[PDB]
């Protein structure tokens, strides 16, 4: 019988409870997006930035219902429009990651028909973060 | 409230405790 | 009153401001089908004569709905089903309250009729526009949670240490903790001598705040605002206003219709989600015969207002009774619904852009229905584990782990191409090869 | 969750502050009365499964209502009677729509019935006097 | 004349006026719950954790009144139902303290009858934490 | 008017939602017992005469309480215990004003009477129902300050410095620091000219968070909201909940039930504790012949609402005189309470889960009665400690100290199974060993 | 705490600004008097002990009460009364509530004293300026009421029909037309299932306004606005405001002092008249050894605010204590009063222009006592006749009729100079020749 950890145990939504998703992996699941007409897009956030905070609503009155700071990431270039092959969201995941070594990185995607964000996913968590933990989190 | 009725620890349970902590 | 020739309009062309209504239509024995028609489009004022009494009204001369097509159920010897269009004039703009009095009122009693249900309803454009309609609808709320791509995860909290508010909130905070969207208060918990509502929204509040701190991502527990009166139920609403908490919950059948849109506009104007629990459905949606098929309460709910409605389970049920279940999950979800009477939906209906209501599915027992969930829902659903967390041997926090990991390795299966109701099985037990809380709800 | 032995308790008195229900119930075929008044009684949190799954609460201890007295109808074949006692406790004071949530609210989807009428209720004086009720009644009306 | 210290001397409710309650008096605690009829449980905290704090109140409007963040502590495993011997909770507070080295444990107990948490106390202090005072607070 | 057969009943059957009255009764002599009851139980409309002189009312027919019992008092010559019945309908909702209007607004001034003491009521679950009653009450109040399994411990601030806002928040910090949970408002301290409320709570509210960062631990002060006007009552009521403090303070006897409710229901919706302090009870409950027992007082107070209620001291008292205060601390604090003449109780008192109050007991000037005040109350009770805290040696701090580890240490004992009667004075003895606080405490 | 020569200063010189007190005080024997007038001027924080325990405080330094003289009561061998002076300094200006609880709070319990008695209160004018008081006082009220030159006449409804509104109203309308100028709501009377409060004021207000235009009098009926909370009984005092009716009622010893006063000044500020009814009154004032004498609590209802008081009847009284009776229908009324013994006043009270209260005095069942009660009362005072109007044979109207010209015409013997202690039977003989409703009611 085994505890689930409260401590440096930070989540980043969709697939964060799998193992980090291998190269393989992130192709297929770019696969999907493609096939679905989806565009595809690279998010990213420095670990202070990476997670839901309230810090913004001190200068609030009564309206912090569903108010979060940190939702937004920062895009990283401009959504891929005309992605049909994944091997160039994976080499846009190696520059993003080579420009920022101590920055989680996602994967988003958007469906222009229903004109809304429709997935996202971590691909890259930086080695530097103490906040995750590597999937011996008991 | 019931009277707490004392329960004697095992015999070396000192040493019981003591192995699980190393 | 029930004149047939008045009624009963066999050539009449549907407007498109009209609202449709089919009745599946029981008649008693010798009176034929286009009497009953007629007399439920008429809504005549003697429910015990089945006779035109005092007929000539201008109540019943351009203000009155005409029976317009009456159809025979295959397989069935002596059951119709009755097509009855209203004019838009009929309702009042914005009320589902006075779109239920005006159409099922009182036909339900009329003696022509032994039985009587009502299937489904056209609600047009014209009348769409009137409602304020769910606060956010589902792609708000995945914006306002920020979280794509997957079913949203519950469970219903049934402390297994008292019904205490504290203890209720401990629990809120160890299933939260480990992976789930969302908790929930049961249906009959207002406040109670074990437990009153402003204690139990403090506690509940912190546990929410303490597994967000943790975990890092949105958490919430719809907290029932269900009450005696309107302004004990805003006296709650407000509570979670300034609790800044996501969401609250409402019994919109016992509590009613006009408390219910007056919760959802407080909710539109306070950025309040709103999850809506559908408790007594089953006295009047159950029976084949007689009542008023889910679909249509769905739709009712739709216009009135809800973020969230329970949807049943599919777990037990067979194709047929599957098909009618996506057919009012469509209803509840998408912008425009075709005509599909194997799926039960008799009208085309154009919600017009109001926004759809994200079913919430009950889970099974375990997490092995998770594949089976995740194919027939796709990712726009809640489904709720009334066990699955608890059931689990190591407590609530392993449990909903165990289900995030289920949900989120059926969801990378789909997406990878693989069936799901061939390959489900084989889903799991991969992701128990690496996770020790999905291996220990296996054993089980 | 409907285990007939916990739920139907025959031998239960009914306390005054007690809401009484009286249930004509139509079990499935082959399913006992007794299970199906205790299942009514319990409004187990399955409605598909019709049996036991998850058991032991503090929803369920002392918070649960009883099924007392199971009676036949006379001249139906497959009709009873179930009384069902909730304790006064389970209320929100005042509230008829907390009322009908609780007693109401889930067990006319239940599997093991096939049919499922609420016939009459005990309001107990305890639970009367937490409403205002109506604002004049028939002599103030008068 | 001693003065009673101000600094790093943080309490944690029920007998952290005492010395640190030896294996004996643990058990012997444990034996006034199992009598009882009371559940035992263990819960614990990580130093940052571990007591009262305001933080969520930015969230607020006017309603901070009795709340307060951290009176929740994390549950290890579950509550021990049945529990007759002492022995065993001996046995899970050594191994929450092997697991958790910097965190507070707490054991706690639950009272069926009257359906409500019925006492806590602290069992152990990590060495780590510089927060609370060993014994010579003046 | 007193006919004795109309109003003494003595077959009459006692219903259960009748409220019940126990009056301790001392007749004029030569005036029969029979005739007294009667006169209690009719309140006749002359207080003077003592006879029937206007008979036949509709508030006398059906809206009578009935003396359906007398018995006489063992040991006394000239005393009755007369039981009264009073039908439920006499009664308005909720309304502890009303209820003393009806049953001691009149009886105490008849003529017939020498003296009259109301001992006892029965409230039944039915009237019962109607009240909101304590904000929170004794479970509560644990799970929201998170302390469980001993007392709480207060004191009484009285600075040695000035009577100043700021002094007297300064002695607050000091105490509470030390290990209280609790200081007090002196029960006369409400605005005055020395002292204005509003300056008051501004820096005690600055001494509970200085103290509370400083100990980790929840910490408060009774707040004395009691005022000259309601509105000024809910001005203060108000602040402390702006502050989001967690307690306040009102004397229900001198403020009066119509205030004391409304502010419990304030209480209630806004989350404040609310401490009860009993000042003028003596006035009204000290003569064993005349007036109102405490205890009678304290079921008004429970239904009116009080999450604390000042309960007396048991330093000083004998045994039969402790039997009477355990009587009403247990009708205080528990859900069902059995009849039992020789603790005072003459009804069974089914408070049909209400909340408990938690009593308050004035702890001595010392230290050393803290086995007993443990063993006597158990758990569930606030220490109230005079001069505990203040008479040490070392200061305000060092004495909070000294009562929090006494109290520890005799809590400890206690739950290891030590007789507290006993072997008291040697867990104090040990304690001194390695406490240099309660060593400097008990050297006094 | 209790020093002796700390509290008891006998060479003191009483200021001007001073509330002065008088306790009468029988001290456990062997405790000698000094030390329990300075007990009694301590208010020591030990109440069991009796003894100096914590000594030097800055509340005990110059926000001490002094009891600056004891003296032996005549005729009785173990009671003195004692003198105390309280600095103005330490009251909540314009709050009674504060008031009682600053002098009467604690020392009723002081273990040194067998039985404490508050005889009389001396209130400085510095003090009595800061109080609202009575919303009209007796010379507005006679302005308003437009009713001069004698006493006003009242009567409590009692039906013999039922106790519904409407047959209560009936039953108002009755006596008013006869010529009462008041009927009373029973102080029981709030809101009950039988008669719900808004009910009975539209039915009264019906009845006051008919019974006012056959009268072509100002008509009034005490309605009774005692609620179980502040804002139900402010509720109540708004509708009888938009009713326009003149006059409400409060029974401020069971509602108290804070709810009063906040009813005072809502009368105040919207021109309505406030009746006080005293129930509860003998369970503090009627043991001559304990309690607070009624004359203090008509001084703090004075100050509280109140148009009219009940203050008894002298009907069955002996000389001496009419002489009581009164001697605080002076404190009530007049706004100097002087130091008078044997009428149990123990203080010069300067009312500095404070109006004055109407007594409100029980007449006896006949109308034989009006001479009387004439020439005790004076003219400012109303007369409320239990059942002289409805122990009338004829019924309510002529026995209000016959109330009416027995006080007129021994109004008009008096102002003649007639004396109504040796003439007053034959005043009301000779009413009886032409009137035959006082002739009907002599002939019982």
């Amino acid at each position: 019988m085994m505890v689930w950890t409260p401590v440096n145990n930070k989540m980043f939504e969709t697939f964060s409870y799998l193992p980090p998703l291998s190269d393989e992996q992130i192709a297929a699941q770019v696969d999907y997006i493609v096939a679905n007409g989806w565009i595809p897009c690279l998010e990213f956030a420095e670990s202070d930035k990476a997670y839901v905070s309230n810090e913004s609503a001190i200068r609030f009155g009564s309206v912090s219902c569903l108010y979060y700071d940190n939702r937004y990431w920062t895009m990283w270039k401009l959504p891929m429009f005309g992605c049909r092959d994944p091997m160039q969201v994976l080499r846009e995941i190696v520059a993003c990651t080579k420009a920022f070594p101590d920055a989680y990185v996602r994967l988003v995607a958007f469906d222009n028909q229903k004109q809304v964000q429709i997935m996202g996913f971590l691909v890259q968590r930086p080695k530097s973060a103490r906040d995750w933990q590597p999937a011996n989190k008991r | 409230r019931v009277s707490p009725t004392r329960s004697v620890l095992p015999a070396n349970w000192r040493q019981e405790l003591e192995s699980l902590r190393n | 009153k029930d004149y047939r020739l008045t009624y009963y309009t066999p050539d009449y062309v549907v407007r498109d401001t009209d609202i449709l209504a089919a009745f599946r239509m029981t008649p008693q024995p010798g009176v034929p089908p286009e009497e009953c028609g007629a007399a439920v489009a008429a809504e005549s004022s003697t429910g015990t004569w089945t006779t035109v009494w005092t007929d000539g009204l201008t109540s019943l001369d351009r203000y009155k709905g005409r029976c317009y097509d009456i159809e025979p159920v295959p397989g069935e010897d002596n059951q119709y089903i009755a097509y009855v269009a209203y004019p838009i004039d009929l309702f009042e703009e914005g009320s589902v309250t006075n779109m239920f009095t005006s159409i099922v009122g009182n036909v339900f009693g009329f003696k022509a009729l032994r039985a009587l249900r009502l299937e489904d309803l056209r609600i047009p454009p014209a009348y769409v526009k009137t409602f304020v309609g769910p606060p956010h609808g589902i792609q708000v709320e995945r914006d306002k949670l920020n979280k794509y791509g997957r079913g949203l995860l519950g469970c219903t909290i049934k402390p297994k240490l008292g019904l205490s508010a504290k203890n209720y909130g401990r629990a809120v905070y160890e299933c939260l903790r480990g992976g789930l969207d969302f908790t929930k208060d049961d249906e009959n918990v207002n406040s109670q001598p074990f437990m009153r509502w402003r204690d139990r929204f403090l506690f509940v509040a912190e546990a929410i705040y303490k597994a967000q701190a943790e975990t890092g991502e949105v958490k919430g527990h719809y907290l029932n605002a269900t009450a005696g009166t309107c302004e004990e139920m805003m006296k709650r609403a407000v509570c979670a206003k300034e609790l800044g908490v996501p969401i609250i919950m409402h019994d919109y059948l016992t509590g009613g219709f006009t408390a219910n849109t007056s919760l959802a506009i407080y909710c539109r104007d306070n950025g309040l989600l709103l999850h809506i629990h559908r408790a007594m459905h089953a006295v009047i949606d159950r029976q084949r015969n007689h009542g008023i098929h889910f679909r249509v309460l769905a739709k009712a709910l739709r216009m009135s207002g809800g973020d969230h409605l329970h949807s049943g389970t599919v777990v037990g049920k067979l194709e047929g009774e599957r098909e009618v279940t996506l057919g009012f999950v469509d209803l509840m979800r998408d912008d425009y619904v075709e005509k599909d009477r194997s799926r039960g939906i008799y009208f085309t209906q154009d919600w017009c852009s109001m926004p759809g209501v994200m079913p919430v599915a009950s889970g099974g027992i375990h997490v092995w229905h998770m594949p089976a969930l995740v194919e027939i829902f796709g990712d726009d659903a809640c489904l709720q584990f009334g066990g699955g967390t608890l059931g689990h041997p190591w407590g609530n926090a392993p449990g909903a782990a165990a289900n995030r990991v289920a949900l989120e390795a059926c969801t990378q299966a789909r997406n990878e191409g693989r069936d799901l109701a061939r390959e489900g099985g084989d889903v799991i037990r991969s992701a128990c090869k690496w996770s020790p809380e999905l291996a220990a709800a296996c054993e089980v």
